[PDB]
């Protein structure tokens, strides 16, 4: 069995609206803040990776309580 | 030990050597375990709900059946209202002659 031995506390987000009412959500992980731009992180190992479409489930519209950031493009 | 009633069966059984010992864990502890599991499922960190907010978990579970995501987050208020209504109905349904109570009184009476 896989087993962690150390931990780190970070601020996460389950999704965000990035364009004209579109939604993105992580496949298995979270979105984290790093200097005014968001990156994906796996849910069992802390490693910032750039925003891709292979780790993101697209949405036709985002939820009302998702974070708002028109700056992120995809 | 101290009483004025004689038609009870449990006292006669206990005096005749037949006795039902309490379990090693009290039901208060098991209720605390179920409460802890439910709270960890609901509040962050979402341990029992695969690390995601509960409403979004309901949204994704409904979407996986075939429901599109456009109508899901535009019906979130009525989805939560329907979930609360289902919880209240399943709460109030135990007052009638339900089937779960049929099993519980079945094992007790057996």
């Amino acid at each position: 069995s896989y087993k962690p031995i150390s931990f780190k506390t970070v601020l996460v987000s389950p999704g965000l609206c990035i364009s004209g009412d579109v939604g993105i959500a992580p496949k298995q992980g979270y979105f984290i803040k790093h200097n005014d731009h968001w990156m994906f992180t796996g849910s069992s190992y802390y490693y910032p990776e750039p925003i891709s479409d292979k780790n993101v489930v697209f949405m036709n519209t985002c939820s009302v309580n998702f974070t708002k950031a028109p700056l992120v493009y995809l | 030990t101290g009483g004025s009633e004689i038609r009870d069966l449990l006292c006669v059984q206990s005096f005749n050597g037949i006795k039902v010992l309490p379990p090693i864990l009290s039901e208060s502890q098991i209720s605390g375990y179920t409460t802890a599991a439910t709270v960890a499922a609901m509040f962050p960190p979402w341990s029992a709900a695969a690390g995601i907010p509960f409403s979004l978990n309901v949204q994704y579970r409904i979407n996986g059946l075939g429901v599109t995501m456009d109508v899901l987050n535009k019906n979130q208020k009525l989805i939560a209202t329907a979930f609360n209504n289902a919880l209240l109905s399943i709460q109030n349904g135990f007052s009638a002659t339900n089937s779960a109570l049929a099993k519980i009184q079945s094992v007790v009476n057996s």
